[PDB]
């Protein structure tokens, strides 16, 4: 499935929050 | 936009990078 | 008399009448007796031939198209039982379709040991409704009665008489000069005697002396020492049911055919064990052995070329196949689990192997169980094995949980493009073929060749795992150049066991169960790596990653294989219970049903269940009558190696452009009760108010411990067994009989409401006459104290009263009795 | 007029950028363009630098590696059109190494006259969707564009400039913002254009100063002379190029300094057509004394000697080195990484060689299936030679499938092994063809004969369906077999059969069964006898496990040896749409029956599973259930049908109240074979009101307060009346009714009531059908004597 | 292996179509 | 007869060229 | 590795020399 | 001509600046 909102949310936590979590 | 990468055939590993900080 | 003549057994008689008259000597057709491909052979030629000595047919009689004989009465006459011992479609005598037979001959023969008989689309058989098929079998089973020259009447019978003993069809007879001897219908598979008379059960068919076992025409039970004895002395094995045979006859059987040479159970000489038993060499003995066992399982015309799955299920019931093996396998999309289950329990091979035109196939695990190959077969040039024409063979067999080592026959790889050579070193090293100094013909212009096993392998050095998403960077692969690498392929599968790989796949084209991924490579500093997009929580996945490199003509590769890790999703909150079946088993006890969640994530501790009073309506005492899209991954979506072959060539061209350009640019120096369910799907709810609701919640925590992670609320209503015992007026009906005979009813509200009372019926009745019947409104019941019997009539009064709750009605109170006066 | 400026060469700029003040005067670069080595050059060096100058570019131009140059209007907006006669690695259009340019500034290049266009490495640029390539493109090559940031989400492309667009999308054509796409008459702009938008003179390539103008053109596609865009001109303007002439005084003058030894790269220019050229062509050769090109002693072409005894070819950069060549003093190697539409410019360069020195080699065939340009060729002196002797190496040959003609083309090998493996495209006919035609000696060589011909199917005989039979899944075909010079050698022959729609199916170059979307393929095994029509009339086969009405294409193919002689090349049948026999229209689905009144009902139901042939009608049939009768007496105190022919749906009028009705339904595809009953059942809607009862409630009045009600059953009750509801009522009484029962009901011809109070009553009686059930009777009187 | 009884005999009278008929 | 041949195992056009006479 | 033929050795051999001044070919 | 040898070895230094002088 797709990235899309929760997630999205959850896989730029997964990438970013590392660093800072950004949307 | 992020959502057109991602919401609309999944993103890659590198992608997210460019809207996270 | 014990079949005074010569024993001989069955055959296929073809365009031949000579050995008819071996059975004129002849009293037992031993085994069949079949007469077919008559093509040249017409009725002329058969003229009646007796045999005053035959007795026996072991087994079924065939017919089959003769277009010899005239009637039955040119051939067998004589004969005395159809021994069932052997039967054909379960029929022990098959007569089937073969034109120019019309008459029959026979009149001593009334039975047959056991088994049928196959009267099917006759073309001239007369005769045949004359004759009963209930006294010859000793039961009816399969057996045809329909499609006869007589049953149909389609001949002209003439019956010299039921000598003709006495007892459509006229009478009881076989032919114009034949008629049957009809003998008690006791003696249906032994026979009687050609003159309407039965005997005992040692004497089988005809019996010219009744009794005895030494004068008996044939035999029953079983034959030795001239007599018909009933059981066989162990020495003497039983045969066929029907006779004993000494040791050493079974002995001599099992030397001569080695013809499944003869063995021995439970003291019957047969040619092999029974299926499920096994091979005892003490005696040929057969020992209990489940399922295929090892026995000498000769494989059809010594080999079989396997490219069905028939081919492959000849194996089954044998362990150790006999014989060579041609692997013709093609096609097939996820199919070898089938062919392992006919294979992986096979673990020996007489022959040689051959491997002609195998091509859905990639990697070589199948056999786990074979260890050494018999090599009987031995094909030219001293082969025990032939790999040929496997276009598509990726790898071969391990030798950790697979072992080998060959004794005899060498290897042969050819046209394996697939194929590298290090798996055939491992093949001959651990095999010992090459060991044998023996010049395997390995063509290795063809194997090793356009197949790139490299052994660059790639590892995540960078994991991050969720429920659904896990994130992986491993560490970044450089080949000399830095264009070598072309990018990295992942591949990804569930992980029910941590042994499946995708050369544990299906191995071959179509959809795999295993899943691709593909990363763009990194430049040369970021790590390779991959986030997955989604998965089901709590679940094992195998995941490792193959990447992609440069190739060239001169078979240049650099190939890094990332390790499979099976890693599991996170757990999260459990999926709703499934199924709320909530009953009422009492008018106190529910018993709620249900299923656990879809999503255990983990295992459920426990269930949150609920329930609240849902009791009778209020107004119910006022009522008186008186869109969706493929998203992400696709497990449907298949990609050709056209397109990487196009790539490859478009990325040779821009590194070809480039360099020409670099060359030519520069040169060098010029809340509620509830109750909490623990590991449980039903349960009672005793204890509760009666004819009352009872929404009951229903949720299923995988987590009790650390928190109750439970599901969401599955509401259900159940309502207990409503009481309407209690709806039963109490008290006699007291009358107030006033001045004007207005009888005020006393008649009190029954025990208990029911849930609740509409109403009062009274069936008040002017004694002696058309009854009456009255509604009595709660409101008019409670203004009225009961109600009021007004425009009465002289005389006695038959008053009978019953409530109305909504749990039922009750019962007619006593017919209270007041006399209206005059 | 034109050109304004002086006609410059190409060359290379690297380092320093003082060379470009030249470029100032340069309207027109003869020759290539190349700048390269840009290290040093900021986003504001270049404000300093613009040129009114570069009309027009006879070769190719090439970027490599600068930085800044935002946009492209800091330079000329010229070069309309570009000649392209010189190709870098067949790109007349390089774009490399640039993270600078934001967009796009020139606005006069209409026409991509010559040449592929190479666009990469770029992270910033935009505007790239404004180009309308069909307006651009008067010669395509494949263009390479990719590893560009508007490849990537960069710009939209807007403009205040909507311009013209013939695609199928529309852009808002604008190079830049500020000025919008060239805009030229779409009717007449390789006839010459104007900036102004109007047709030009016919003598000119895109924009004009003035329309239909040779005077005010701006760039020449046929010649140029005396300020004037033209197509003639006279013998001392010699053609040079095309487009324009140059003086004799010219030609001389070049003739005699490249004549002069400091400066021999340069060929004495001669006359020739009235056309100044450098050297003389194949044939000819330099006339010093006479500026012209006569024949030595006839022809004497260019000995072209191949360095290292080898010239190797990859692109038309490199295919223009070599034009004109007759003679070849070296060996060959070809590869085709990749890249297409080559064979033209072979065969219109190159096609001159008749003779080769050494050997050749090819790998990677990727853009050739066929070979013509060299018929010439018949000769191979093999002067160098690969390891192994070999004369010729073949590998990586998946594309190639035709060598050449045997009879217009000829080859005589001198000497030389030939290598032959991977060429799966190219089958063992051809190799054949090589062995005999260049009589290649004809000493097999080591040839992986198992690798070629894989996928080129050459199977030259044939095989053809002698027996013909078919039963609705059982096709049984005995074909006409095929005997190759020994019916041993022979290894069968293979059944290729597929379900198809239409006929459009053909047949496969050939692979093992390994997927599921390819032919059926179904092998028989070779007869080994000696043809005798008594053990095989014609070899065949019977495939079963078919469908009913379904057409399948299917053809077969020998299975043959690999003989070392030129034969054994098998045989194959044809591509048969064979429609299998139907049977069994099946069982019509689903059916539905709902009423929605007393005399309609809808009925619904599912075409057939399997309808074979085609469905020709239903067999439909019904019959009305009315209300069973034994509830009648108890108190609680043929077939009419219709034909459906392919349809799925049906309603039914003219029934009675209630009752029920069950329904069957079976299709048939002929008339015949028909299908299962399909049943389905429906009850109309009962009549409450023909349940009323008829018959007033009379009255027997006596004296004694006995009164007798005498009344009739309902017209037509949904079933019939089970018992009666007399509410005879004193007025001022609750429920007062009276249960009159079958029994009682005929008894009493209804009721009969024996005393009542003084004063009038009334009574209603009410019927109680099995459905629907009477109705009240009007409160009628009848007053008890007081 | 399918083609048995009655539907045997059809079989062999349908398939030798090059040849007569013997069953 | 052919019983034994067809309805037990499955027969081929060269097995029956010798047949159907 | 340091087989080097792209970017890696343009960026290696622009600081290696040419900054000196490229020579012109 | 500078590839044929920067990927076929590791160019020396001196051969780097061969192209630069």
């Amino acid at each position: 499935q797709h990235l899309c909102g929760s997630h999205l949310v959850e896989a730029l936590y997964l990438v970013c929050g590392e660093r800072g979590f950004f949307y | 936009g992020i959502v057109e990468q991602c919401c609309t055939s999944i993103c890659s590993l590198y992608q997210l990078e460019n809207y996270c900080n | 008399h014990l079949y005074p003549g010569e024993v001989c057994p069955g055959m296929d008689i073809r365009n031949n009448l000579t050995r008819l008259h071996e059975l004129e000597n002849c009293s037992v057709i031993e085994g069949h007796l079949q007469i077919l491909l008559m093509f040249k052979t017409r009725p002329e030629d058969f003229r009646d031939l007796s045999f005053p000595k035959l007795i026996m047919i072991t087994d079924y009689l065939l017919l089959f198209r003769v277009y010899g004989l005239e009637s039955l009465k040119d051939l067998f006459p004589n004969l005395t039982v159809i021994r069932g011992s052997r039967l054909f479609f379960n029929y022990a005598l098959v007569i089937f379709e073969m034109v120019h037979l019309k008459e029959l001959g026979l009149y001593n023969l009334m039975n047959i040991t056991r088994g049928s008989v196959r009267i099917e689309k006759n073309n001239e058989l007369c005769y045949l409704a004359t004759i009963d098929w209930s006294r010859i079998l000793d039961s009816v089973e399969d057996n045809y009665i329909v499609l006869n020259k007589d049953d149909n009447e389609e001949c002209g019978d003439i019956c010299p008489g039921t000598n003709c003993p006495a007892t459509q069809f006229v009478e009881r007879c076989w032919t114009h000069s034949h008629c049957q001897k009809v003998c008690p219908t006791i003696c249906k598979s032994h026979g009687c005697t050609a003159e309407g008379l039965c005997c005992h059960s040692e004497c089988l068919g005809n019996c010219s002396q009744p009794d005895d076992p030494t004068k008996c025409v044939a035999c029953r039970n079983f034959y030795l020492d001239g007599r018909c004895v009933e059981t066989c002395p162990p020495p003497y094995y039983h045969f066929q049911d029907w006779r004993c045979v000494n040791f050493s006859f079974c002995q001599d059987l099992h030397h001569k055919c080695k013809c499944h040479q003869y063995v021995i159970h439970n003291n019957k000489c047969i040619p092999e064990c029974p299926s499920g038993y096994t091979m005892n060499s003490s005696n040929l003995l057969c020992t209990p052995c489940l399922g295929p066992c090892p026995k000498v399982c000769h494989l059809l015309e010594g080999e079989k070329t396997i490219d069905s799955v028939t081919s492959a299920q000849e194996l089954r019931g044998c362990t150790v196949i006999n014989g060579s093996l041609i692997i013709n396998i093609r096609g097939g999309n996820n199919l070898a689990a089938e062919l392992e289950a006919n294979l992986g329990l096979i673990e020996e091979i007489s022959g040689y192997l051959k491997i002609r035109r195998s091509y859905a196939l990639v990697s070589l695990s199948f056999f786990r169980k074979l260890r050494l190959i018999r090599g009987e077969t031995l094909e030219i040039g001293n082969y025990s094995f032939y790999a040929l024409d496997n276009q598509n063979l990726r790898q071969l067999w391990d030798w950790s949980k697979h072992n080998l080592t060959i004794t005899q026959g060498k290897l042969f790889f050819h046209y394996n493009p697939k194929l590298c050579l290090s798996e055939i070193h491992k093949m001959e090293e651990v095999s010992g073929t090459k060991g044998r100094q023996e010049r395997n013909d390995i063509a290795l212009k063809t194997n090793g060749d356009q197949a790139s096993c490299e052994n660059e392998l790639l590892k995540f050095s960078y994991i991050r795992t969720s429920f659904d998403k896990i994130l992986l960077r491993w560490e970044p692969y450089w080949p000399p150049d830095f264009r070598d690498l072309l990018g990295f392929m992942l591949f990804y599968k569930e992980a029910p066991y941590q042994n499946v790989t995708e050369f544990d796949g299906q191995d071959a084209c179509g959809s795999n169960s295993w899943t691709v991924v593909d990363i763009d490579p990194p430049l040369r500093q970021n790590h390779p790596g991959w986030l997955m997009r989604g998965l089901k929580p709590w679940t094992q996945y195998a995941i490792f990653v193959k990447t992609l490199v440069t190739f060239s003509d001169e078979r240049r590769t650099y190939g890094a294989k990332s390790d499979i890790i099976y890693v599991q999703t996170d757990a999260t909150n459990p999926s709703v219970p499934l199924d709320p079946i909530s009953v009422s088993n009492s008018s106190s006890q529910i018993i709620l049903k249900w299923k656990p969640p879809s999503d255990p994530n983990g295992n459920i501790t426990h269930y949150l269940v609920f329930w609240e009073r849902q009791a009778e309506d209020s107004e119910l005492f006022e009522l008186d009558y008186c869109y969706e899209d493929s998203a992400g991954e696709c497990c449907s979506c298949p990609k050709t190696d056209s397109q990487i072959l196009k790539e490859l060539e478009e990325s040779s061209f821009r590194k070809t452009f480039e360099d020409y350009l670099h060359n030519v640019v520069f040169v060098p120096r010029p809340h509620r009760p509830f109750e909490k369910v623990v590991n449980k799907e039903s349960l009672v709810i005793s204890g509760l108010r009666h004819f009352t609701g009872y929404r009951i919640e229903l949720q299923a925590c995988n987590q009790d411990t650390p928190e109750e992670r439970c599901s969401v609320a599955a509401y259900v209503s159940a309502r207990t067994m409503p009481e309407a015992k209690a709806d039963d007026i109490v008290g006699p009906v007291t009358h107030e009989i006033f001045e004007n005979n207005v009888v005020h009813l006393m008649w009190q509200e029954p025990k208990e409401p029911n849930g609740l009372i509409v109403l009062y019926e009274v069936s008040y009745r002017r004694y002696g006459d058309e009854e009456l019947h009255l509604c009595v409104s709660r409101k008019h019941f409670a203004l009225e104290r009961g109600c009021r019997l007004r425009g009465l009539s002289p005389g006695n009064y038959s008053v009978r009263i019953r409530a109305t709750s909504l749990a039922g009605n009750g019962s007619w109170t006593e017919p209270t009795y007041f006399y209206v006066t005059d």
